[PDB]
């Protein structure tokens, strides 16, 4: 927000962004580059750095469905040695909410999983352990 | 997630509520039960776990009505509350008019009820997941009950862990389901309990128990003995 | 309802071979006062019910307006299910049997006409909640002289033609006219049938009093 | 939700209700033989503002007044359930309520509303007068439901520099007229810029009752003491 | 901090309509548009799992013989303010003899979503929707009620993922003059053009209307005309592509 | 703790009131109002988005009773329940002493409402302000803005939304000088007050404009006839 | 959240807010009692007498529970103001059923019963007053109590609350007989303690509040000091207090 | 219109080259399509 | 009304509520209570009273009725509100049945007072520690105990307070039928336990003893000198 | 997870966590079904000397016809069993019968489902019962889940004695054979010696309703 003061090094990073502000808004057209940023912190930002001469166009990554898991995961799985039986849909299915590299994670889980024997074949659930009293 | 995640009453900045997400995690943590029908007949085959070998497995098939039976998986608590509510409902509507409840209008007030405590601050959801096979005038109704009351009327459905199998196993034989014999429904249900099951584990005369509901049999139990002609029938593989 | 000012007269039904035929005056009175006439005291309930009414008519309208609604209600659901004439027979026993238990009865003495998968219903839900199913009903003070004929000739042939159905009831409240204080020349008669309910506006008997002259 | 006593014995809640009173409109009283004047800077933010319609000083009852200082809303909530009680003690006892009791009853419903959890206890201090019996009666009560009487006093942005000023002013003999002069001088020294006549608002209370004078008497009281 | 809806945020924006918002901006689609003599809804239901059943779970409902509208966000929410509308309908109905004014109901629909988004122990709906109506006396209607609970009266809205384009290919239209009939196959082509196959995979089109052609009264496209309409749909989709 | 609905603040300082002023400011729209001699006028803008909408479907002005009118400033579902609930005061008003509620009192009971929702921790100071607009038996066009804050002050000229400050300057310097105006001259002041302050020149369309008149004391939204009437006149 | 916590127990037993509630007493102004056998005193400071002050009240830390009873507050006003309103309540239906008046030991049980269910019940804060009770009971004659916030109550023939309490206290109990001292001598007593007390040698009728209860005609008597009867102590104690110091120099 | 920047203008040109160069731009119908995404990303903050 | 919940579970499975009111009882005075044939003792530590203090005021030691007498370690305001409500229970017990109230039933009674208060959805858990004695209708020394957490049991002995601890221990020694024999000894084997903590003879052991049936007695101060005296005789014969 | 009735991201409401920390924590007991009947024996906590063995209260009777035998809280175990024995009175007395023990527990289930009551109740109790279908054992614990066994053990020594119980247990045995396992084993598990006061055993058969054993039989069956 730039205007909070609770102490130093805050404002060496306000004249760091003021510098970032100037390198693409002032006295340049600046015709012959192409700024990309990056952040996860999507809320919590600068209202000048945000947009409008400065960053546009503020591309936005959603929370993958379940068909963008599944392609994910046949992704990851491509070089995988994997077996000719795969339930990759319902894979994606049972993934519930496992939207980041979890998948890529989870592939190679399975390779080390099946490597364990020495196979080239998915158990399916073996793969869900791999993933990761009372009633039930 | 830091905040945003206690009590249904506080949204999350991200158009999000984890409380129930909770919830249906629960549900998933429950055991295995699918349902499925044909014409004129439904089947809730249910797997009971084994808490201890000194201790029976929890029955999880609860004949409401006449003509409805249903399927639990997740705190076994709430499917109480729940079931007792139904039976309440069931014979409310028999009083007022002399009919079997409909199973769409009874799967509406419970989603409707499950719904009212996910707006207040001073209650919790229902971390259960029900499967109904009920017999309406209309012929026989397979739904999905969740938390959330997003009620699902399903040709064949499947909930609890390990659901995924049983998923499977409908999907690819939907074609076949609807044009089955009795006998063959509560095979099929068999085979998905299977294909759920580690393949090592297989379905005793202990561990399954199986709601028929139909014409010309209100929903009928079928535990320890009355499913062993059915497993005794049922392929190998 | 602790006071009987303002009601019709006497209902008849008739569960007819193919359907159901019922039949009520436009007699609205308050002792010797009659009120505005072409009030009617039969309504359709649905596509094959149809719902009448001997008693007070303001509490006949508020059953009316509160059945009406349930109706629109099922309907609305879309579910396809729709209220059975033997539904809504025991809702309205249940109904009315509270009302008397609590000490504020409805005072509507009814005459519910279905016909519903080839099946005729015929019910006689009463004052305190006394629920009938005959092939012929007289309610109100016409049971007495319109009941007898119905239930002869029923039992002399169990099974009736339309047209057969209809003169009778015709005739059968004609003697009323001719005998009831509180009848009037000017009716309606409401049919249920597998193609559905059909109200004849307001029709009037061929009355004749000079052949008793 | 004010049971969050600091590790001092105090409440802080209430002390931040002083603070926001002490940051209030200027309002001073002065009690005098025969009667008691109460003013207040009524001196709205421009000329646009109706200067006739929200007022400062305000009549309980035929010989009761209450004026304040701070909150406008809660000023008004608190004198109108000053109107009802005085009205129910009325109504039992066909006679008006005495300062004494008015003001106990008021400095209750204060810490009553000041007692439980839901609620921010106001942030008004009122200045009632009240001339019942031939004895003329000033009670300044406090956001702590504390009721003080007093001979003369000020509250609002410049309240200590008015009491120290009151304290020297004051003398036992002395009549109604030069109390109003004395409350108007103190208006003056405590007030910024010109006092245009309806900009200040007052009230006196004797035997003939309370009564907020008009903008004429304002206006004549501050075109002669200037 | 933005956790309940006491907290006036310091810009004086209550945080938790705007997470209602964005909650809202998860369902597909929900689309309407008056007709001079009517009122026509279209929603892109997306069948999540193929198990599932046609003739199942709607986005749109009957309140009173007279009242439709379609839903879009939280299910739960959804159904619980249908059936709340359904039973202000029918206490007007009770009240005063005649089939209420959309108008009205809106009215007393936005006063329930605006309370549960005052108070501070419930929390705001999670699903926005259309109300759509038509009478001979007063013409055809349609309003758009959303958790913050704003009812206006629009000739064509929608709400959803899609609202926006939704909205371009509402204004790509003379809706002053067009009737049902030919507004339904437009409300198709809509969902259709506006759909994202790449994403969502599997997906089915669901349609209603009410208006004078119907009496005034809300009913879901027969089954002739939804097949009907869905077929331009895919011919207009062709179209586009060629 | 100053995050609870009123909590004082080491020197007191409401800060949930105080956004709740900022939430009306941003509202995101203006109206100007002012009392002739005995004539009453206001204006709003009024805008129309993607073209759809129009119609009184879309509007700010409310008649909360047959000689009260009324606008609004703030969070459109906030400032309808006001007008709901300030017409269910005055119908109740009329329902028990007989006779129209006077604007004072309007004004009085929704400004006791509002601080009622300050004072207790659990009703949140909803974001809008209120303008009434009526006449008197002796006070002719009154006119009074009422808060959430509990403020219910009457201005011979009153302004709200983002430019009430530039508006109320304006109004001061216009009614510095000669304060009495007839019907024509008030409605061409408070129209021009907001072009002004908007910098914007007005069709008939994208504004509403009220009156109450002594002779006519009936709150009127004169039709968009009479808006360009005046407008092309002046 | 949002609802603080009143009615828990610290993690080392204790209640914070019943300390807070027993600190805020100590800073407020000092009071003391004094049970003689002949009848009871209590005396109280009084933290401003401001000259714009009136003087309409009788009593500014006391207050007439009844014919036989009186107390004396020391804390918040308005909580004292309340708590009286209280017992005047309790006492009066108690001889409303009765047709007697109520025990001073009853009546203290009442309210500090009241104030424990204060201490207990959910979000309200306790009073931050401490009552000292001067009374007549047919079954103990004079009567001398003392309750807290933590609803601890004792009745003694003499004590001091407030501020200074703890060296009040400790020179009473030093200078303190049993079954003497009538009200001719406790008096001296009293305006002794609070000259060594109150900090401020200079001790008149302004900055001083005295009560006394004793029994004449079969019936108690309650009444407060008059100033000129205040001045006239204080002049006597400074005479006893120069003599003491006289004789105490010339033995030394 | 709502905000202060033209590279909608911008945005709505380069995507409407696009549009037809997988089919001029006589589309001010698209260009509310971009105002209408600048006034997300107004939305977004 | 408040309608909050409190009473939370910790981690561990503890509750740290009923921890702390029970340490809260443990800091207050000491009090220890035996059983004879037909005698039951109650002996406790007066805390120091100033010489302007009335002890009547002080009272730590209830009867709750001819056969019960409860010792309190705690809060005085809750001692008091306790007692009060277990004696309105011991009338109301007479009232629904013509017999005197057993220990047992009222300590039953107690234990569920204590279990309502500490998981009634937002209340103080009565930091308290009750110690009851009486003689059944019939006639039987019987003797119990209550901790604050609401569990009762069975006691033939009992001593709580701070020095509860090391009593405790003493007691569970030298103690037999020999000791409890008969109200001989057993004042004895009372007052020795409470000088375990030493040096306050005359200053503390305020005592009560009830007969069998026939009522309860204050030990007056005459009796507990020269109880003292000759137990302190029997000590230097010891050494 | 913070909060009063919060559920637990994980799942469960995390205090029935709690309870079965609780639970754990408690005190030893074991239960032994039987065509025969039903046995109870439960480890007492008799704390320091002078305790008589009728201070510590660990089985109850509901009717002649059932036992129940607790692990947990004390005043817990009062409360539910006070509920139980209600229900079971006014059940006989609207049937003219007594409940079946799995309908008994599994209404004392149903109240502990409530979380008013603000807490979930620190007490695992085990019914054995002899109804129409013979003798049974319910184990009921505060989640509410209530299933009949052929053998339970709870408490501080619930795990070791449940492995004991599975390897001991049959499908085959007499009430004879149970009680001489479980007092093994409750010798084996104890905190110190079988002392014979440090124990509660009941029994419940199809004959001789619910009977404490006495002191002699205690002595004895321990020697044995």
């Amino acid at each position: 927000k730039r205007f909070d003061s609770e102490k130093a090094g805050d404002r060496e990073v306000q004249r760091t962004m003021l510098e970032l502000l100037n390198q693409l808004d002032g006295f340049q057209p600046n015709t012959q580059v192409k700024v990309i940023a990056a952040t996860n912190r999507v809320d919590i930002l600068d209202p000048a750095l945000l947009r409008s001469g400065r960053l546009d166009r503020k591309i936005e990554f959603p929370m993958p469905n379940e068909e963008a898991r599944a392609r994910i995961m046949q992704i990851h799985s491509r070089k995988m040695n994997v077996s000719p039986d795969v339930n990759y849909e319902e894979l994606a299915r049972c993934t519930d909410d496992f939207n980041g590299a979890q998948c890529k994670a989870v592939c190679v889980e399975a390779g080390m999983i099946a490597l364990r024997r020495g196979a080239t074949e998915l158990t399916h659930e073996d793969y869900m352990e791999g993933i990761l009293q009372y009633y039930a | 997630r830091n905040q945003y995640d206690n009590d249904v009453t506080v949204w999350s900045p991200q158009g999000r509520i984890h409380q129930i997400e909770y919830a249906m995690e629960a549900v998933k943590q429950g055991s295995a039960t699918v349902g499925l029908k044909s014409k004129t007949h439904a089947v809730l085959v249910a797997l009971k776990r084994a808490q201890s070998e000194l201790a029976a497995h929890q029955k999880k098939i609860l004949h409401v009505d006449n003509h409805i039976g249903i399927s639990i998986a997740g705190l076994t608590a709430d499917a109480r509350l729940l079931c007792n509510f139904m039976r309440q409902e069931c014979l409310d509507s028999r009083f007022v008019f002399d009919r079997p409840l409909p199973v769409s209008r009874l799967v509406s007030l419970i989603g409707s009820k499950t719904q009212i405590p996910t707006q207040r601050y001073g209650r919790r959801p229902y971390g259960v997941g029900l499967l109904i096979a009920g017999y309406d005038d209309m012929g026989p109704h397979i739904f999905q009950t969740c938390p959330s009351a997003n009620y699902f009327d399903c040709r064949a459905m499947s909930i609890g862990a390990r659901s995924q199998s049983a998923r499977t196993y409908l999907e690819r034989h939907m074609s076949e389901f609807m044009e089955c014999n009795l006998n063959e429904l509560v095979k099929h249900g068999l085979r998905a309990l299977r294909e759920t099951l580690p393949a090592e584990q297989d379905l005793t005369t202990k561990n399954v128990s199986i709601g028929i509901v139909g014409k010309d049999l209100e929903f009928t139990i079928y535990d320890d003995d009355d499913v062993s002609p059915f497993l005794e029938g049922l392929e190998e593989r | 309802t602790q006071n009987p000012m303002v009601t019709g007269t006497s209902v008849l039904g008739v569960k007819f071979e193919g359907g159901v035929v019922i039949a009520a005056d436009m007699l609205g009175s308050y002792g010797s006062l009659a009120r505005f006439r072409n009030i009617s005291r039969i309504m359709r309930v649905n596509n094959s019910t149809m719902l009448g009414a001997s008693g007070d008519y303001a509490d006949f309208q508020y059953l009316k307006q509160v059945l009406g609604q349930m109706v629109i209600d099922e309907e609305l659901l879309g579910d396809g299910h729709s209220y059975s004439p033997r539904a809504i027979h025991s809702w309205l026993t249940r109904a009315m049997y509270s009302r008397r238990s609590k000490m504020n009865p409805l005072w509507n003495t009814m005459v519910i006409g279905g016909y519903a998968d080839g099946e005729s219903f015929l019910g006689y839900v009463d004052m305190l909640g006394v629920a009938y199913e005959a092939p012929s009903l007289a309610t109100g003070y016409g049971a007495y002289l319109a009941q007898p004929l119905l239930r002869e000739v029923l039992e002399k042939q169990p099974v009736l033609s339309q047209t057969e159905a209809r003169d009778l009831v015709e005739r059968c409240m004609r003697v009323l006219y001719y005998r009831d204080a509180r009848s009037y020349n000017r009716f309606q008669i409401a049919t249920v049938t597998e193609k559905g309910v059909e109200i004849e506006g307001p029709l009037s008997t061929e009355t004749n009093w000079d052949i008793a002259h | 939700s004010l049971t969050t006593f600091s590790p001092s014995g105090k409440l802080v809640q209430i002390e931040y209700a002083l603070a926001a009173v002490a940051g209030g409109a200027p309002s001073v009283g002065i009690k005098a033989a025969n009667g008691v004047v109460l003013a207040t800077e009524k001196k709205q933010k421009s000329i646009l503002y109706d200067e006739r319609s929200v007022h400062k000083v305000e009549p309980i009852t035929k010989h009761i007044g209450l004026v304040y200082s701070g909150m406008g809303p809660d000023y008004r909530v608190l004198v109108h359930r000053a109107r009802k009680l005085a009205q129910q003690y009325y109504l039992v006892y066909q006679e008006p309520i005495p300062t004494a009791q008015l003001v106990q009853r008021v400095a209750s419903v204060m810490q009553e509303y000041t007692q439980s959890g839901g609620v921010r206890p106001f942030g008004v201090s009122l200045l009632i007068c009240g001339w019942n019996e031939g004895r003329p009666y000033l009670f300044q009560s406090d956001p702590s439901g504390a009721y003080f009487a007093w001979k003369a006093t000020a509250m609002g942005k410049n309240y200590v520099n008015g009491k120290t000023f009151l304290e020297k002013r004051y003398n036992e003999d002395l009549e109604l007229e030069d109390a109003i002069h004395t409350a108007i001088l103190t208006l003056k020294e405590s007030f910024e810029g010109q006092m245009t006549e309806d900009n200040i608002e007052v009230g006196i209370c004797n035997e003939a009752g309370f009564r907020r004078l008009t903008p004429t008497e304002v206006k004549d009281y501050l075109a002669a003491i200037a | 901090y933005d956790l309940s809806a006491s907290t006036f945020s310091p810009d004086g924006r209550v945080f938790q309509v705007e997470y209602a918002m964005k909650a809202v901006e998860n369902s597909s689609t929900a689309i309407g548009i008056r007709c001079k003599d009517g009122v026509v809804f279209g929603v892109e239901k997306l069948v999540l799992s193929k198990l599932y059943e046609e003739g199942s779970n709607k986005r749109l409902f009957n309140v009173d013989r007279h009242v439709g509208m379609a839903v879009a966000g939280l299910l739960a929410d959804a159904r619980s303010l249908a059936d709340i509308a359904r039973e202000e309908a029918s206490n007007f109905r009770s009240n005063f003899g005649y089939n209420i004014p959309l108008k009205h109901l809106a009215d007393r629909v936005a006063m329930y979503v605006h309370a549960y988004t005052l108070y501070s122990a419930v929390r705001p709906f999670g699903c926005s929707f259309m109300l759509g109506s038509y009478s001979v006396n007063d013409g055809a209607q349609l309003y758009m009620i959303d958790p913050s609970g704003v009812s206006y009266g629009y000739w064509g809205c929608a709400i959803g993922k899609a609202r926006q384009a939704a909205k371009t290919e509402i204004e790509k239209l003379q809706m002053k003059e067009m009737t049902c009939r030919d507004i339904v196959k437009e409300v198709a082509k809509i969902i259709y053009i506006v759909h994202d196959e790449v994403k969502d995979k599997a997906f089915e089109l669901e349609l209603s209307w009410v208006g004078e052609l119907t009496n005034g009264r809300h009913e879901i496209v027969p089954k002739d005309i939804r097949e009907e309409a869905e077929k331009y749909a895919k011919e207009s989709l062709k179209e586009e592509d060629e | 703790f100053d995050r609870h609905i009123t909590i004082f603040s080491p020197e007191g300082r409401l800060y949930q009131v105080e956004y709740a002023f900022k939430a009306i400011n941003q509202g995101g729209l203006t109206s100007v109002a002012v009392r002739g001699k005995d004539c009453a006028v206001i204006v709003t803008q009024k805008k129309v988005p993607d073209k759809l909408l129009d119609s009184s479907t879309v509007t700010h002005l409310f008649k909360i009773t047959e000689n009260i009118g009324c606008v609004m400033t703030g969070m459109t579902a906030d400032s309808r329940s006001q007008v709901q609930r300030a017409r269910y005061e005055a119908a109740n008003w009329k329902y028990k002493y007989g006779y129209e509620i006077p604007v004072d009192m309007l004004c009085k009971r929704i400004a006791d409402i509002s601080q009622v929702y300050t004072q207790n921790a659990e009703m949140r100071p909803l974001g809008c302000c209120m303008i009434l607009i009526g006449i008197d038996e002796e006070q002719g066009p009154q006119v009074y803005k009422c808060d959430p804050a509990g403020y219910y002050c009457g201005f011979k000229a009153t302004a709200a939304g983002v430019k009430q400050t530039e508006s109320t300057s304006f109004l001061e310097k216009k009614v510095k000088k000669k304060f009495d105006w007839t019907f024509e001259q008030t409605v061409e002041t408070a129209i021009t007050c907001l072009s002004t302050v908007l910098s914007i020149d007005f069709k008939p369309s994208e504004i509403e404009v009220g009156v109450v008149t002594v002779e006519n004391p009936k709150f009127r939204i004169l039709t968009e006839a009479e808006i360009d009437a005046h407008l092309v006149a002046l | 959240r949002y609802d603080s916590r009143t009615t828990i127990f610290s993690p080392e037993g204790r209640l914070y807010q019943v300390e807070y509630a027993m600190e805020a007493i100590g800073h407020a102004g000092t009071c003391l009692g004094i049970l003689a056998n002949d009848g009871v005193l209590l005396a109280a400071e009084r933290r401003n007498i401001h000259k714009l002050l009136d003087e309409v009240f009788f009593s500014e830390k006391i207050y007439k529970l009844n014919e036989d009873m009186a107390c004396s507050v020391a804390g918040i006003t308005s909580d004292a103001n309340v708590l009286t309103n209280e017992l005047r309540l309790i006492a009066q239906r108690y001889l409303l059923q009765y047709q007697e008046p109520i025990p001073c030991e009853q009546l203290v049980t009442a309210l500090c019963d009241i104030k424990q269910a204060y201490t207990q019940f959910g979000g309200k804060r306790p009073f931050g007053v401490s009552l000292l009770y001067i009374g007549w009971d047919k079954h103990y004659g004079f009567q001398l109590y003392q309750s807290d916030p933590s609803g601890n109550y004792g009745g003694w023939k003499a004590t001091c609350i407030g501020n200074n309490s703890a060296a009040a206290v400790s020179m009473l109990k030093q200078d303190y007989k049993e079954g003497e001292m009538t009200l001719k001598s406790a008096l001296a007593l009293a305006i002794k303690v609070l000259n060594k007390t109150m900090d401020v040698s200079k001790l008149s009728a302004e900055k001083v509040e005295i009560a006394t209860l004793t029994r004449e005609n079969g019936k108690t008597v309650i009444r407060v000091l008059k100033q000129k009867e205040v001045e006239q102590l204080i002049k006597k104690h400074e005479e006893e207090e120069a003599k003491a110091e006289r004789e105490k120099k010339e033995k030394e | 219109s709502d905000g202060f920047n033209g590279a909608d203008l911008r945005n709505v040109c380069t995507e409407a080259g696009m549009f037809a160069i997988r089919a001029v731009q006589e589309d001010f119908m698209k260009a509310v399509r971009k105002v209408a995404d600048s006034k997300k990303l107004e939305s977004k903050l | 009304s408040y309608d909050r919940a409190i009473t939370v579970f910790s981690p561990d499975g503890h509750l740290f509520q009923v921890e702390y009111a029970q340490e809260a009882v443990k800091k207050g005075s000491t009090a220890v209570g035996v059983r004879g044939r037909d005698i039951v003792v109650l002996g406790v530590e007066k805390k120091s009273v100033a010489k302007l203090q009335d002890e009547r005021t002080v009272r730590k030691i209830c009867a709750l009725d001819d056969n019960v007498c409860m010792a309190f370690a705690g809060l005085t305001a809750d001692a008091r509100i306790v007692i009060n409500r277990a004696r309105v229970e011991c009338q109301s017990h007479r009232l629904t049945v013509e017999d005197p109230v057993t220990v047992e039933y009222i300590t039953r009674y107690i234990a569920s007072l204590k279990q309502r208060y500490t998981q009634s959805n937002g209340r103080r858990p009565f930091g308290i520690s009750a110690l009851i004695v009486g003689f059944d209708f019939d006639g039987t020394p019987r003797l119990y105990q209550t901790d604050p957490s609401g569990t009762y049991h069975a006691w033939k002995a009992n001593a709580i307070g701070r020095g509860a601890k090391s009593v405790r221990e003493f007691l569970e020694k030298n103690y037999t039928d020999e000791a409890i024999e008969t109200d001989d000894l057993t004042i004895k084997l009372v007052i020795k336990a409470l000088l375990e903590v030493v040096q306050s003879g005359g200053k503390n052991i305020e005592l009560a003893v009830m007969r069998r049936d026939q009522s309860l007695k204050i030990l007056n101060p005459e009796e507990i000198e020269k109880y003292v005296a000759e137990i302190e005789k029997e000590k230097e014969e010891n050494e | 997870d913070r909060g009063v009735n919060t559920f637990s991201p994980e799942g469960r409401l995390f205090q029935v966590e709690y309870a079965i920390e609780a639970i754990k924590l408690g005190s030893t007991a074991i239960g032994i079904q039987t065509s025969e009947g039903v046995c109870l024996a439960v480890e007492k906590r008799i704390t320091s000397p002078l305790m008589e063995p009728s201070s510590i209260e660990k089985i109850v009777e509901i009717d002649a016809h059932i036992g129940c035998a607790m692990s947990g809280l004390i005043a817990d175990a009062k409360t539910l069993i006070d509920k139980a024995r209600v229900e079971t009175q006014n059940h006989w007395f609207t049937y003219n019968e007594t409940m079946t023990v799995e309908s008994v527990t599994q209404a004392v289930s149903n109240l502990a489902l409530q979380f008013a009551m603000s807490r979930p109740f620190g007490v695992a109790l085990l019914f054995g019962g002899v109804d129409e279908k013979g003798p049974q054992l319910f184990h009921m614990d505060p989640s509410g889940t209530f299933v009949q066994c052929d053998a339970r053990a709870i408490g501080s020594a619930s795990e070791g004695a449940q492995s004991s119980l599975q390897e001991v247990y049959h499908k085959s045995m007499t009430l004879k054979e149970a009680i001489k396992s479980s007092l093994i084993i409750l010798k084996q598990v104890m905190e110190e010696k079988l002392n014979a006061t440090n124990i509660e055993l009941a029994t419940v058969q199809p004959g001789q309703n619910f009977h404490m054993f006495t002191k002699e039989e205690l002595e004895e069956v321990i020697k044995d």
